[PDB]
Order: structure tokens, then sequence, then C-alpha cells
């Protein structure tokens, strides 16, 4: 089992830093504009989608089901 | 020969679709004129 | 030439050189045996002599035996619990990874003395690389202390006893027989930690030697 | 000269990239023990008595992919002898 | 608006999770890479070859596609057909299954297969290293994964929808047109944000709320929403997936009917009001 | 101990899907070789843009290929008989009108060649009717979908 | 308790619905292809502006999907045998209406942008018309809401 | 438990699977030998290239050999009730494949062969549609191939 | 046991096996037999190169021969009712290999023996396309050796 909490603190954490703190370290170049841009379309629209997938996830109602062979061998190879 | 080119290109073209349409059409006018510059940059050609 | 060799940097890290190398060479291959045997009301079902071998990286959920079950002459599995797995395999890695870095360093020291004092620039080099080492040899010490104490834990006889359900019985007293030795692991972390204050003692020089 | 550059350099990429995925899927069943979740596949009929012969089925299988990684690495120095004929 | 910096990222994620593949992503930046390594070699270079000229022209799309590619395969955990094992899965142990009332089935499962029941009390919760590679084993992993990936891209849908469609305010806001606002854009937003920000709302309280304990008597969004869509509203056999919902539901029907008028004769009116002033 | 003769209605849906869809690529691959024949005599400069339908000839067989595969994996020994009647559904449902779409696609497909052999611009027009053409396969993917997990 | 075989309706009136309503909208977009693609070569304004019947095919698509949504949801495992053919019927009426609002918009749009070859005032008129098939098409929608009602 | 003779469904697998390939590559080679036929004699230099599409014409007439081979070697009276109508679904599946294959590459064969005979360059997009057509082939053979194992 | 007159599915796969062998044989050696004579006024000293297709129509027949004589030989009074089966579907499927074959020789045939009589060095390359055609006849022989030894 695992702890739900520390994954999406540490992600959110590590996503809005760099969404927040990349635009004001960028140099003013003739780019910074579409840089700027780019970066923050990344972070917001990449984090979105692996918030979804996280928590789809999260509170399973079904169990997956094995193959008989592959339970006899999992239940020897690990846990 | 079969996964990274033709089911690539048919994803790649079913994006640009989608901006084509779904993302264009929503703001984008698609009314103007192109400007052509002048230059003596085609004595290269 | 000599004088290298007789100053106190190529000493120190021939010196910690021996010392990583003996400290994972008996951490990554150590072994053991722990004993027990169980009774119960018939005599003709008790089983007297009951092995159970367990080895290095200590993966206790996987380590197992299969018991008596002590009802009509019938067997169960009984398998140990605690993944120890993951900060061992992770300290022996890290100390295998230093151990090349290491005889890198000390072959540098060795045949590649004029690049090192080339420009000073090998030495900076060398120096943060060694600060990294530190921290996370430390990290990796720390780590592996709190697993080898949940081994101790994991040790137990009582546990072990507890969880398998038939001693919970009526006339079923199981004894263990030989306790496992944890002897080999308390030398193995006094060897890390050996090496740790020995890297410090080594950076401090090292600083000093930059200048 | 003989097998120019032109027609060679796919043998050299096939030969590099198969050397690749070869020595990790041999990395893979033979430390994984080719766990089932990443290989499924394994030839017994007869496994009731335990997990032991498996394992060793596991190194069996995994040294299949020695003679495949070397004999790629023959066939890409061969590549490389012709793209060198210049 | 140039819409450059906008399509310059969101085509590369589209196609990334259209194509969302590890290792066919790292053959495509491969190539990409050999492309860029040559690039002024091929710059002094005459060919015929014009469908390659059209690729190392956009050379630039397909190294950072690929780059996405590659990323959105680690989400997947599918590196051709495989997923990598970190370990994590969380599902089942020999004495807890056995401890469910169960032992030695396995013997008739020579021939069978015998899916578990969920919720053995222990064992579930998040896999923080993407899809958890149990599912690639279980032939049942199709409801899984359709159900999944269907969602999903149905939200990705509309939240791109609803953040390009913003982009005629700033054309409203330059050009000094807010009659274009006033019986334009101001509806179509209201509708818009009604009835998918709905949906979007309803799906994360669902997998917020509800549990497999709760499983039985459970309702779906595609029948509330079908419900709503249609004025149909059973007077029970159907609980609600909120209390109150039924007015909530059906104000946002009224609504949304309610922008329609805004769009049709208010500006010809006003238009016709202008013009008779002038006249 | 469920009816003889069950898992066929699970066989023959697959078949039927994925039968309808390769009717309709083909056709569509039909027209749009005619028409790129024709076009490219004149316009080799088209020749890379008249290739886009060819594309499209193909979603065809993706979308039947999903839905037969998604049937494939379905089928069992036993089926509780509910779930197989939806397959046959859902394969006659996307199959024809994915031969509907293939038809429109083709024949499209020679109304945008005979467009654009005196004026290039109608190249975007063309597509614009060709994304109007397989919207309706994607439907019959959706429904199909739909009964395959109903 | 009930027949074995009480779902082959239901899902049947399902694939009706979506496949004749496929049907109408290929052939009202094939006619309205070949119509653009030549009024467009003819001129090029009315190349965006002659989409509009093609919008007309698009809500022709839409109806066989919302009857077909109604039949999944009124759709069971043992569906009490009356209500099974009430979809047939529902499906395959919904379906064809909207194959009849699609040949009538293909060939009526047809004419028009043929029409409006030299007369930039039919314009209108044609649309009217257009306007009309689809009160066909609702026509039908109406028969197949009161079925879904039931 | 097994009804008798359900080998026999597997026999008229086979024989599906093959009969309409082999239809498909005989359409295909007619029409391709016949338009070479007429040309060779003004464009004598692409009779090396025109073997190109009847090849996969044999590769058609390969899938239904290939089919029909994996039929044989898994019939047998017996069969568990559930794989022999397995046999046939998949032969009936690739066999129209293969004929749906033959119709697309026969006809595109003989509009590419004259736009060739214009134009040396377009050989490069006939190709391209050639190898949409196997790859529909393809398709074709993954499903048959599914349910034939499965 | 054998259960009563099984024989009959194989008695009359022979009889399929040779018959449809003579559609496709007679429609190669009726092609190609008209237009060789058509040719030969014009320029004789290519008659004997153009004969080529007519014989090897005739080794169609000569297919049909081979599975019919196999299931002649194999044919008696105690038959298992698989056996017969099993060449039912040999003969009809060699047979209308046979016919798909005569097909593809015969239009192929007239357009060759037509396009030498124009050209000569055709002759080479109309030859591999005729190879091809019996390539295919060679499939269709091939499955019916296996059915007939199944």
């Amino acid at each position: 089992a695992h702890s739900f909490a520390l994954p999406v603190i540490i992600f959110t954490t590590f996503w809005g830093l760099i969404g927040i703190a990349g635009p004001w370290f960028v140099p003013k170049g003739p780019n910074r504009g579409v840089i700027i841009t780019m970066l923050v379309a990344t972070a917001v629209c990449c984090y979105l989608f692996w918030l979804i997938a996280i928590l789809a996830q999260l509170n399973p109602l079904f169990g997956p089901q094995l193959k008989n062979e592959t339970i006899w061998y999992v239940r020897f190879l690990w846990e | 020969a079969i996964l990274l080119i033709m089911e690539g290109l048919s994803a790649f073209l079913h994006a640009l679709r989608l901006h084509w349409v779904e993302f264009q059409n929503k703001f984008y006018t698609g009314t103007g004129f192109k400007f052509l510059p002048f230059s003596f940059e085609h004595i290269r050609e | 030439q000599f004088r290298v060799v007789k100053e106190p940097l190529g000493f120190v890290k021939v010196l910690q050189w021996v010392f990583a190398i003996f400290a994972f060479a008996t951490c990554g291959s150590y072994t053991g045996e722990l004993r027990l045997s169980v009774e119960c009301a018939n005599k003709t079902e008790s089983a007297l002599n009951i092995e159970v071998e367990f080895e290095y990286p200590f993966r206790l959920h996987q380590v197992y035996f299969d018991a008596p079950s002590c009802v009509k002459g019938g067997t169960t599995k009984i398998f140990l619990v605690g993944d120890y797995s993951s900060s061992a395999e992770f300290f022996v890695t890290v100390a295998v990874f230093a151990f090349l870095y290491s005889m890198g360093a000390l072959a540098t020291y060795i045949f590649l003395q004029n690049k090192y004092r080339e420009n000073n620039k090998g030495p900076m080099m060398d120096f943060l690389a060694t600060a990294v080492f530190a921290f996370m040899w430390l990290v990796s010490s720390s780590a592996w202390a709190k697993g080898l104490s949940d081994v101790k834990m994991a040790t137990d006889p009582e546990n072990i006893i507890k969880e398998m359900p038939m001693c919970r019985q009526t006339g079923n007293t199981c004894k263990e027989l030989r306790d496992p030795v944890t002897s080999g692991l308390n030398t193995s972390v006094v060897f890390g930690f050996l090496n740790l204050v020995l890297w410090v003692g080594n950076l401090w020089f090292v600083f000093k030697e930059t200048g | 000269l003989c097998c120019g550059p032109k027609l060679a350099a796919c043998g050299i990429v096939l030969s590099a990239w198969g050397v690749i995925m070869l020595i990790m899927l041999g990395i893979f069943f033979n430390v994984h023990s080719a766990v089932l979740i990443e290989d499924v596949p394994f030839t017994e009929k007869d496994f009731e008595n335990g997990p032991q012969n498996i394992y060793n089925l596991y190194e069996q299988v995994s040294y299949n992919c020695f003679i495949a990684a070397g004999l790629y690495l023959l066939l890409g120095g061969f590549s490389f002898c012709q793209v060198r004929l210049n | 608006i140039n819409p450059a910096p906008y399509t310059v990222i969101t085509f590369p994620f589209l196609f990334a999770v259209m194509f969302g593949d590890f290792g066919h992503g790292i053959l495509m930046t491969l190539f990409a890479v050999w492309m860029v390594l040559r690039e002024s070699r091929i710059l002094s270079q005459k060919h015929e070859n014009e469908m390659f000229s059209m690729v190392f022209s956009g050379r630039y799309i397909i190294l950072l596609m690929g780059l996405f590619s590659i990323y959105t395969g680690l989400i997947y955990n599918d590196c051709f057909s495989k997923s990598l094992n970190i370990f994590g899965s969380s599902w089942s142990v020999r004495p807890m299954f056995t401890q469910g009332n169960w032992t030695e089935e396995t013997l008739l499962g020579s021939s069978v297969l015998q899916l578990n029941p969920a919720i053995p009390g222990v064992f579930g919760g998040p896999y923080p290293f993407g899809i958890d590679p149990i599912w690639n084993i279980a032939t049942n992993k199709l409801t899984f994964l359709n159900s999944f990936k269907m969602k999903m891209s149905v939200i990705l849908g509309i939240i791109h929808m609803l953040f390009g469609v913003s982009l005629s305010l700033f054309n409203h806001i330059y050009f000094k047109k807010p009659l274009n606002i006033y019986f334009g854009f101001i509806p179509e937003i209201i509708f818009m944000s009604s009835l998918f920000g709905y949906l979007v709302i309803l799906i994360f309280y669902k997998w917020t709320a509800y549990d497999a304990h709760s499983s039985r008597n459970a309702p779906s969004l595609l029948i509330h929403f079908i419900n709503m869509f249609l004025f149909s509203y059973p007077e029970s056999g159907n609980a609600m997936l909120y209390s109150g919902q039924k007015g909530i539901q059906c104000f946002l029907i009224v609504v949304a009917m309610l922008c329609v008028p805004w769009m049709l004769l208010f500006k010809p009116l006003i238009l016709r009001h202008q013009y008779l002033r002038k006249k | 101990n469920n009816p003889e003769y069950s898992s066929f209605f699970g066989v023959m849906g697959a078949s039927s899907a994925m039968v309808f869809s390769a009717m309709g690529a083909a056709y569509g691959t039909a027209k749009s070789g005619t028409g790129i024949a024709a076009m490219s005599v004149m316009r080799p400069e088209l020749i890379m843009k008249s290739i886009i339908p060819v594309v499209m000839a193909g979603i065809i067989a993706i979308y039947g290929l999903v839905v037969a595969v998604l049937i494939a994996n379905s089928l069992t020994d036993g089926i509780t008989l509910y779930r197989s009647f939806l397959q046959l559904g859902a394969g006659l449902s996307v199959g024809l009108s994915g031969l509907a779409a293939g038809f429109a696609i083709g024949i499209v497909g020679d109304a945008g060649v005979r467009g654009t052999a005196q004026q290039p611009r109608l190249f975007v027009g063309m597509i614009l009717i060709l994304i109007f053409a397989e919207v309706l396969g994607l439907y019959g993917l959706i429904v199909a979908l739909i009964l395959s997990t109903k």
C-alpha cells in the first residue's frame, strides 16, 4: 500500500515551482514571450493530465483478476 | 516500417486536423493577405 | 613519484578504499540460518526440525518455510514479512559505484599526477564529487541502520510464532531452537560508519589541499 | 568500393539497436528472473513441486541472449568493415 | 492573435497522448536528433526526395513531438506492449486471500480463473509510478483502461476547447468590438461552462465520493446526463449523485435555453435601432 | 450449462464489423487512386497534398480493427448471451456506417480532385468537406463501443 | 425464465438507427461535396458559405446518435420482451427518416449550388428549402422520442 | 458435451478463406496485366517497375494459403464446440479482406499505370497507395490470427 | 461406426473438383484460343510462343484431375463423414481457384498476345504475369491436397 498525500504534494510543489519560477529567471531576449508561454502551458496542461491519471486509480471500484498460473508465480515472486 | 511511419502519420494528421477545425475555427477569422516581402535574396534561387 | 605515496592524500585514499571494499564485500554475501520446532497434541505429527535459510538482500517477504498445520497430518505455508532489499540494494550499489570512483581517484593519483596538478581543475571536481558522495553515504548509512533495526525487530521468534494461526490453539507450543545471528550486520554497519567518518576527514583534508 | 555505406548504414543501425535491447532483455531475464509481468511465456508443463526449476529455466532462457548479442556485435563489426571500404 | 505560440505546444502533447508509446517515441527522437546533427551538411546538399524535404523543413516539430511522446509512454507504462516493474503492486498476498475465506481453489484453477471480489480490507491505494503494471496481465484490463482513457480523453478535449475559444475575447477587445461581446461571447461561455464543466465536476465528485463498498445501487454519469438532457426524471428507482441535484440540473437546463435568444435577434435589433436613429 | 452455439454471436460479430470496414476502406482507396492519377498528370505540386485522403482511407480499417479486437478479447468459452448480441449489433452498426462513410470519402475525393485542377486554393475546402465524412465513422465507433460495454 | 434471446431486438434497433442515419448523412455529404467542388471551381466566394447543407447533414448525424443513446439507456439483459421491438421500430424509423432528409438535402443542395453559378440570389431560397428537410428529420425524431418514452 | 461434426465449419472456413483471396488475386491480375500489355510499347522502361503491384496480389494469395493451412493444422472432429466456428469466422474475414485488397489493387494499378505512363515521377505516390492496400490486408490478417489461435 | 451412405459429400466433392476446373480451364483455352487465331494472320512467327496460356489452362484442368482422382481413390463405403467433408471442401476450393486462374489467364493472355503482336520484346514479361496466374492456381491445388490428406 501507499499514502495518497505525498505524491500529490510533491507533484504540486514541483510543477508549481517550475511554472511560477521559470518565467521570472529567463533573460530578456527577442524570444522571451514565446519561451514564457510554452513553459507556462507545459506546466499547466502537463500537471493537469498527470493529476487526472493519478486520481483515476484512487478508490478502485473493482479489483483486477489474474490467471491461476500467474497467481501461483506471484505467490513466490514478491510480497 | 509500420508503426513508426503509418500510424505515426495517421496520428500526426489527426492532430493537425484537430487544430485546424476544433482549435482554429473558434477564434481565427481565416481572412487575410500574406505579405510578400521584396528582397534580392532570390539571387540565390 | 614516491612523495605522492608518502603524502597523506594517497595513504588516506588507499586506506578508505581497503575499508570500503572489505565492507561491501562482506555486506553483499551475508548468510545465516534460524531453526525452530512445533509440537501439537499428536506427537506423531510434531516436527522437531524446522530450518529456514535467509540470505542477502534480506527479502523476508520472499523467504519462506512450510510448517505443519497440525490438523489431520496437513501442512501450510508460513511466509516471513518485511522488505529490506530496498535500503540494502541502495547501500550496496552505492558502495560499488563509490568503490569504482575510489579506484578512479587512485588511478588519477598514480598515473595522472600531471593532469591532476594541471591548472588545479581536477582537484575541485574531485572534491565536489567527494562531497556529494559523503552526503549520499550519510543518507545510505542512516537508511541501512534503520533497516537493520527493523530486521532485528523481524527476527523475534515470538512474532513468527504468533502470526501462524495454529500456535494460538491448544497443545501447540512452538519453541525456537536456534536464534539468528546479527553480529555480522553490526560489524558491517560499523564499517560503513567508519567509512563515513574517514571520508569526512578526507573531505576536510582535500578541501585544505585545494588551497 | 565493395558494399558501400549507402546500403550498410541500415545494417549498422539495426545491429546497434538490436544489441541494445537484447542486453536489456537478458538483464531482465536473469536478474529479474523474467518476472511474469514482463514475460508470461514459460516452457514447463509440471511445476507442482516448487519454483526452483522455474528459476533454473529463467537462467536457461536468459542464456539465449548472449549468443544473440555477441553475433549481432559480429554483424555490426562486419558492417563497419563494409562501410570503411571507400 | 498569432496562434503559433499555442500550437507549438499543444500540438505536440496531443500527438503524444494520441501516441502514448515509450520506445517508439525514443526511436522517433533518435531519428530526429540524427537529422539535427547533420543540419549544416544537408543544407549544402541537393536531393529530390520531397517528403524528406517537408520533414527536415519541419524537424523542429518532430523532435519536440517525440520528446513528449516518450514522456507520454512513460505515463502509460507501455514500452513495446510491456510495463516496467517498479514492484509497487499492492493487490494480493497469500495469508490475506486465504484469510478471506478461501484456500486451494488453484487445485481447480487449472481450468478456471476465479476473479477476486474487491475490498479485501488491506489492499488498493494509489500507484505513484503511473499505471500499476498488474493490469497488463489481467484480461479484464480492457474495462479499466477503456473507462480510464475514455474519460481522460473527453476531459482533455473539454479543456482544450474551453481554453481555445477564449481568444475571441482578445480579438473583441483589441478591435474595440464589444458588440461581438454583448450578443456573442458571453452566452457562448455560459452554455459551454455549464454543459461541460458540469460533467467535469460530476466525474471528479464521483471519483472522490464513492468506493467499491457502495458499488451496489451506484449510478453512472451516463444515466444522469441523459436524464438531465431528456427532461426525464423518474420519481424513484435511481438515487441521486447528491442531494438536491434536480434543482441545479433544471436550473442548468433553463439557463442553457436562456442563452440562445441572446445570439439570435438582439444584435439585429440594436443594429436596426441605431440605423433608424441615423435615419 | 450455457446454450450450445453461444460464442458465435461474438465471432461473427467481430468478423462482420471488420468485413464492412474492409469494404469501405478499399472503396475509399479506389476512388482516391483514380482521382490522384487524374490530378497528378497536370498538377504535380499537389501530389503529396492529394495523398491526404489516402490516410483517411485507412481509418475505416482502424475503427473496425478496434471494435474487432475488442470483441475478440471479450469473447470467452461461455457467454452470458447478453453481451454477444451487443457485439453483433455494434459490429454491424460500426461496419456498415463505416462503409457508407467510405463511399462518401471516395466520391468527395473525386469532388476535390475535379476541384483543384484549376485553383489550388480549394485544397482547404476539400479537406473541410473531407472532415465532415469520417465523423460518421467515429460516431459509429462511439455507439458500437457503448454497446460493447453496456 | 425470460427467453435466452431478449436483447437481439434492442441491439439491432440501436444498430438500425445509427446505421441508416449514417447512410443518410453519407449521401447528403456526397451530393453536397460534388456540388460544392464544382461551384467553388467556378468562383471562390461561396466555398465557405456553401458548407451549411453539410451542417444539416451533420445534424442528420447527431439524430441517430440521440436515438441510439436512448435505446442504450432503455436496454437491459432481460428486457420485458415488449420494449425491444419498440426500440427496433424507433431505430428503423428515425434512421430511414435521416436517409430521407439525406438524399433530399443532397440533391437539393447540388441543384442549388449549381444554380447559384450565375445567380447569387438563389442562395437564400435554396437555404429555405434545405431548412425544410431538417423539419422532415425533426418530424422523424418526434416519433423517435415518443418511442423512447415508452 | 460437444455437438458432433463442428469440424465441418472449420473445413468450410478454410475453403472460404482461400476462396475469396483467390477471387481478389485474379481480379487484380486481370486488370494489371491488361494495363501493362498496352502501354509497355510506349514506356518499356516501366516494365521492371510494373511488377510491384502483381506481387502484392501474390501476397494476398499467400495470405489465403497461410490461413487455410493454419485452420488445417487446427482442424479436428474433437473440437470443444468453441473453436471450429472460430476458424469459420476468421476464414470468411480474411478471405473477403483479400477480395477487397484485390479490388483496390487492380483498379489503382490501372489508374496509376497510365499515370506513370504520362509522367515518370507519379510512381512514388502510386506505390504509396499500394502500400496502403497491403496495410488493409495486414489488418485482416491481424484479426484473423487473433481469432485463429483463441 | 460409419453412418448411412456416409460417402455422399465426397461423391460430390470429386464432381465439384473436376467441374469447376472445367470452367476455369475452358475459359482459359477459350480466350487465348480465339485471340491467338485473331493474331495469327498478321504475323505467324510468334504463334507457338503465344500458345503458352492454353496448355497452362490445361494444367489447371490437371490440378482438377489430381484432386478428383485422390477423392475417388479415398472414396469407399465406410466413410466417417469427416473425410467426406474434407473432400467436399477440397474439391470446391481447387475448382474455384482454377476458375479464378482461368479468368485471369484468359484476359491477361488475350491482352498479352495482342500486345506482343504489336511489339515483340514484351513476350517474357507477359509470361511473367502468366506464371503468377499459375502460382495462384498452385495455391488452390495445395489447399485441396492438404484437405485430401487430412
